[PDB]
């Protein structure tokens, strides 16, 4: 199948800081990549589709970039409300696979 | 030169049971019915049979046969092995170059050839083609005199023939036998087998040998055979041919005749005389050069087979260009591109079936020349590949590429052009090698053609068009690595689709609005299971090369372990 | 567009599992695909399968014959039937929605826990 | 019964120049070299040659040959035309049913067959197969006695043979000739040609005829030939066969010298005087159809390899196709796989229908011999041979393929779709087979026909509708797509399959298409390929296939009708 | 090619009335049909895409319906501002073809 | 997104024709396709051709070699070159835009008249 990998299983940053998150795929995905944001005790919420597009309901502080197998998510000047668990999903092949998670924290 | 055999007994059921005899300079002969081991005996004395099944001793002037005997002597086959395309003189030059020593100057070899032509009365037909299906041919007698010429080059003291008269007319047969009797006068021993001859034939003989069911019914001077049979209790009416008389006697017993002969005086004298008696040539490059030269001459001298294929490939290129003219970057571009590339690859694979005919046709000649010491197997194999297979598979790919690439409107870059040419060339070579491996060491063309067709048919399924390779189950997908069309088609797709957009007004490359559009070449490739890295282009070529190597090695092995006897 | 899971919060090993998702604001036979998703403790999301709007269905190969998804168009429900349960497959189960033109899981449920013990 | 010919001169270069002779009851013969018109003369007297090139008169007891002479007499071919699969008794029954009158009861025909078997000494081998490549065979002598048996059924007064001894052993040849001499004693005239016989053979003769370059070197009693040659100025040494002596004389140990000598002889005088003295359907149609079909079916069952191998291969192919394409999915890859599998099925039918070339090509000589002899018409042969071999063997594989693959793959689960698929495959197979027959009928070479069929199919698949989209093709070249069988079959199958399919999960393109480039329904795929959605767009392909079948079969019948039987 | 036909080259109605307009194609179009509205001395303005969808800028008084070869446009309770020339376009095959026009009038 | 035609309002027969459309608010090499359309007197719209965003072009077969469309990415222009003019092809010419995902001609120009006389 296609197995997605998020190298930073955990991070540690402060407000105003810039944080970057990455997902690596075992095959070519062709920008069929999505990012989900999950607060504890809540269902995941869609954040980005197509690896660049942004969903209405979120600030223009989240951006997506990537080509082929390497994709990244950029949070510029994170606030407190952005703390949580992030996942990368691929919707290219039918056995859709998520990432393992990238929990943010605060210093 | 005297050839003596004592208590020959050959078994595989025994084709020969117990045989004694000696043959001295002159026109010795061997007669009998078809199942009578006259042919088997002739092979045994010539050493064209398996020594293991033999059970007796064979001597020459009281000395056993050495291991270079087959090369030294001469053996003439029932069916002529000459090259119809070539001229008499060319065939004699071939035999002289291979059989004789390299040290000798070409002038001496030409002198020997001219001497042979003078002896055989071929001066007038030295430079006329022997004849083929498409070429005009000389008479059968000239064919046979040529076949004999190839053997006298090395000046053999002993000379063997198998049914020299069969397949000829009566006057031609008589002329050939008179020629042989002329040769025997010089001091050569001659041995041959005949089938129901005529009386002049039976009179020309100097010694006679008769066989049936592997039993020596008689041996001795030809004239005394009639007297012996008369004294045995048989009578021959006038106007009855002595040979037909013998054959009728055999037909109607066998053990009775054998015992009679054992009781005779001829057997006594022969046994006494026997008991009295008892108590590479050339380098490799030379063979390669001459084999290649002969194959190229034959190829040029059979223009139909090659020129027809070249013309057909040209016509096919024109037709393909006409149908697919002006490929468009729209929804139908993907379909048409995939189709045309698939057709090219499969056409190469299927047109590479002609290679089956290569080694199958010339099997008998190959065996005869290998036994006689003309050349090694390596030289034959490599030269025959280098002559016929190489150019004829290389040209059509170039023609197809040049014609179609610009008409259709594929990627206008030199590198893509040359990659396409190279991939088609490799596909053709790989399929031809497969065909050779299947067909080498065979005499039947139909079975090999059927096997090749079936294999190609099962290969096209896994090519990557009819069935998507990703969907195939894991317990059956491994079979896709045994497909030549897969590798060629994948390489061509990679070389073509990699820079294409198939949706007007839309940029799927940057970002895809709809998840189901297939608006780029990369999406099509990934959907088919193909990689975008350059290695995903060249691994197909290395696989094709490995297949080529394996198949050619298999063919060489199949030739090496083939039974020459 | 507005989903709500429901079902037992406790199951015995190797017996069965059945869940229910009711849809409001949309007819499940109209346009979309309807998925089932689970999140194990030690968060690790897994996709299980879906039933399209035409009754067609697709399942994850890792669940070889243990899973089946159905629907009742009368009251806009689609179900989950996960048989031969083990304590390993205790997790939080979600019903979600998949457009197809866009490709992402837009609308989710609140999620119901499931415990496999004894 | 006496056969007399006077001043025969046949030209096409003249194979016969000037020939006179008479043949009376007994073992007449005809000798000479290969180019000597012994075979041509035998054909001329038997009437197996074109009358136009003839230039002389032929008489029987002073009466010219009627038009039913060929049917009445008997002619035995050098190469046996018997059916190896069938038994002696079956072949004799075939000949008796066709040649003889229908009014006669089957019991009388069985009596005649038994009489013939008794005469030929075949009682022991009546019910043993003649032999074939896969079947064990009786000796060549038994083959030849059977071939002669097929001709004596109608009890001919005159009987012709062509090289009866050639291809046989010496003892077998002598036995056959002794049998013929036994027959001649009853009062039958026998005429045959030999090649360099033996002395016993040359002694069995009662009359002799010799030829070279169309020149009558001699004619008269066999014994007097040696005396005539001796008196001519030639000498024969002992232990020399008289026939070989004659042939050597002809070769040169000239031709006009010998002809003039014979003209000066007394034998020519007597023959010319005697000549100048002399000068001054059977059955219905249904019967032929029934018996031809019965024979073809017996041969088909008695060669199990060819049919059973194809059946087993189709079963294996169905299993493999089911395994590879198992579980077709309604996603992006469903279109590709469906199109591929249907294309493969259609092309497999077209290419496996090449075996029909072997049908009429193999049995050409037998067909000619039985048509000349009056066994049957061309119509009966053609229709019965189609009804026996072609029909079942093309019908079964389509059913097997359909049954195996349809449910494994998961195509549309409806009876109508199932049967339409079966019917379309059947029609494709029949059309390709008819094409093959038309190409191969009236031929003896199999290779050229196979090559032509392969080339035609290859050019047909391009216009099938997968490799190239038919809409894009230029108008000055698109018309060629109506000469394709795979096109019609593939189009029908696509129409029957895609019409109710959705290939995009989560999306309803049928109702309205969000993105103009998606191909999310079967209808879009069909229209993009140039196919109509109306039912007529499904059945016009079938009517076209039927019209092709009719045209090709008519062409084949015509090619058989105008074939040169001589 | 594909030739589109509008049977009513002209109409005649009054305000509040309901008017229906139709387009016939020579081939199957698969809802790849569009309707343009043209006032005199102005460029055409897109009105409907997909044969059913409506563009933002127009009232929900225009509707589209049709399957296969037969398509219709429905103006329920037309006002004065809706008077003008209407065209049907097909964007299925590259040689895009328009209709001949259907001029509305007022009684 | 905002287009504006320009060019001669008068042409001699069988000489040539050249027009210009300037785009503002978008780069013609970015996403869309850019068409040329004409409306004869006795209103009858005709589609002539387009040039895609990658330089590719497509023309109406009825105009066999008389038409060619180019572009200058420096200042966001695409041109029309209609050669071998006749009084028949006098009409109002428009530049338009074609998305591709949607399929329709969304944005048009104001239109410039062209007269072919003598
Ligand atoms: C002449 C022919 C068009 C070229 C070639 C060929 N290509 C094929 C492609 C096929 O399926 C493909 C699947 C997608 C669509 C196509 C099936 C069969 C064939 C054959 C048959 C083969 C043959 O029988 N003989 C050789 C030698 C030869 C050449 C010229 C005159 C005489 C003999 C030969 O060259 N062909
Ligand atoms: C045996 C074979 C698999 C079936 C069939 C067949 N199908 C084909 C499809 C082809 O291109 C297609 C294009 C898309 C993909 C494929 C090209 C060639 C062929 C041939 C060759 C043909 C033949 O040579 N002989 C006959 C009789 C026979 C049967 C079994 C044993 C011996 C003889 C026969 O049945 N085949
Ligand atoms: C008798 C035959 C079947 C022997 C085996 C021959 C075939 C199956 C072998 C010979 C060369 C091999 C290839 C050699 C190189 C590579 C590159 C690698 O990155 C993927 C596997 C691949 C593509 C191999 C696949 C198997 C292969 C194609
Ligand atoms: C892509 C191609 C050129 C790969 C190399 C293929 C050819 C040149 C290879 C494949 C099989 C090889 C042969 C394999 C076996 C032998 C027998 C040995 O006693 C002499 C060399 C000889 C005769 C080899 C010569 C080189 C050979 C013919
Ligand atoms: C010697 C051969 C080529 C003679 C001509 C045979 C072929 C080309 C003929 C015979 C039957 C014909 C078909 C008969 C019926 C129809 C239905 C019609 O609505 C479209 C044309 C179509 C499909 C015809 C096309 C041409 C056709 C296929
Ligand atoms: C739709 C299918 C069954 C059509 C198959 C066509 C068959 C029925 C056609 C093909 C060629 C035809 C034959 C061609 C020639 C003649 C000769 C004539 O004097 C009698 C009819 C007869 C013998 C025809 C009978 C019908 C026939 C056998």
């Amino acid at each position: 199948d296609i197995v997605l990998t998020q190298s930073p299983s955990s991070f540690s940053v402060s407000l105003g800081d810039r944080v970057t998150i990455s997902c690596k795929a075992s095959g070519y995905i062709l920008n069929r990549l999505a990012w989900y944001q999950q607060k504890p005790g809540n269902a995941p919420r869609l954040l980005i589709s197509g690896a660049t597009s942004l969903e209405t309901g979120f600030p223009s502080r989240f951006s997506g970039t990537g080509s082929g197998k390497d994709y990244t998510l950029s949070i510029s000047s994170l606030q407190t409300e952005d703390v949580g668990t992030y996942y990368c999903q691929q919707y290219w092949s039918t056995p859709w696979t998520f990432g393992g998670g990238t929990k943010l924290e605060i210093r | 030169a005297v050839l003596s055999f004592h208590n020959i007994c050959y078994r595989v059921k025994e084709i020969l049971s117990n045989i004694n005899g000696i043959m001295k300079p002159g026109l010795n002969a061997i007669l009998g019915p078809t199942g009578g081991g006259k042919s088997s005996l002739l092979d045994v004395l010539a050493a064209r049979k398996d020594p293991s099944g033999l059970s007796g001793d064979v001597l020459i002037n009281g000395a056993p046969r050495p291991a270079n005997f087959k090369c030294n002597s001469g053996y003439v086959v029932q069916d002529d092995v000459v090259m119809g395309t070539l001229t008499v003189r060319e065939n004699l030059q071939f035999s002289a170059a291979l059989r004789l020593a390299t040290t000798m100057t070409n002038h001496e070899k030409n002198e020997r050839i001219n001497r042979v032509i003078q002896e055989l009365g071929l001066d007038k037909v030295a430079d006329s083609k022997v004849g083929t299906q498409f070429i005009r041919g000389v008479s059968g007698g000239e064919r046979k005199r040529t076949s004999i010429g190839m053997e006298l080059i090395t000046d053999p003291s002993i000379l063997f023939l198998d049914e020299p008269t069969t397949g000829l007319d009566s006057s031609t047969a008589n002329a050939v036998l008179l020629l042989l009797k002329r040769m025997s006068k010089q001091g050569r021993t001659i041995i041959f087998s005949i089938h129901q001859p005529r009386y002049s034939i039976f009179k020309l003989f100097d010694s006679l040998t008769l066989l049936a069911s592997g039993r020596l019914m008689f041996h001795g001077p030809a004239q005394e055979a009639l007297g012996y049979f008369e004294s045995a209790g048989y009578h021959c009416e006038a106007y009855n041919n002595p040979a037909d008389f013998f054959l009728d006697i055999i037909n109607g017993l066998i053990e009775k005749l054998a015992e009679i002969y054992v009781n005779s005086s001829f057997y006594k004298e022969t046994k006494a005389e026997l008991h009295q008696l008892s108590g590479y040539t050339t380098s490799f490059c030379h063979q390669l050069r001459w084999v290649s030269k002969r194959s190229f001459k034959n190829l040029l001298g059979n223009p139909q087979a090659s020129i027809a294929q070249i013309i057909v490939t040209v016509v096919l290129g024109l037709v393909i260009g006409a149908i697919y003219f002006g490929l468009k970057n729209d929804s139908t571009g993907i379909q048409n591109r995939a189709g045309v590339l698939f057709f090219l690859t499969t056409n190469q694979c299927f047109s590479s079936v002609s290679a089956v005919e290569l080694f199958v046709v010339e099997k008998k000649l190959f065996i005869h020349e290998y036994i006689s010491g003309y050349y090694r197997v390596s030289s034959y194999f490599l030269g025959k590949l280098l002559s016929d297979l190489l150019p004829m598979r290389m040209l059509p790919s170039i023609i197809f590429t040049c014609i179609v690439y610009f008409m259709l409107g594929l990627k206008p870059k030199a590198d893509a052009f040359f990659v396409m040419m190279f991939t088609l060339m490799m596909v053709a070579y790989s399929a031809s090698s497969m065909a050779l491996a299947i067909a080498a060491g065979q005499s039947v063309v139909s079975v090999a053609t059927l096997l090749m067709t079936i294999c190609f048919v099962f290969m096209m399924i896994f090519s990557g068009l009819l069935v998507n390779l990703t969907t195939i189950a894991s317990w059956l997908s491994w079979l896709q690595y045994f497909s030549i069309p897969r590798y060629g088609f994948t390489a061509l797709q990679h070389n073509e689709f990699l820079g294409q957009n198939f949706c007007p007004g839309l940029n799927a490359t940057g970002n895809n609005p709809c998840n189901y559009a297939t608006c780029t070449g990369e999406e099509y490739l990934v959907k088919q299971g193909i990689d975008l890295s350059p290695w995903g282009l060249w691994k197909n070529h290395v696989a094709l090369a490995c297949m080529i190597v394996i198949f050619l090695t298999i063919a060489y092995l199949k030739l090496l372990f083939l039974k020459k006897y | 567009v507005q989903l709500q899971e429901s079902g037992p919060g406790l199951v015995k090993p190797s017996q069965s599992l059945s869940l229910t998702c009711t849809v409001t604001g949309f007819s499940i036979t109209s346009d979309y695909a309807w998925n089932w998703i689970r999140q194990f403790p030690g968060k690790k999301l897994e996709w299980m399968g879906y039933i399209n709007f035409d009754g067609g269905t697709t399942y994850n190969p890792s669940l070889r014959g243990r899973i089946s998804i159905t629907r009742d168009t009368s009251k806009n429900q689609f179900f989950l039937q996960l048989r031969s349960v083990t304590p390993e497959d205790t997790a939080t189960y979600y019903c979600a929605t998949f457009y197809g033109a866009k490709g992402t899981l837009d609308y989710w449920g609140q999620g119901t826990s499931v415990t496999v013990s004894s």
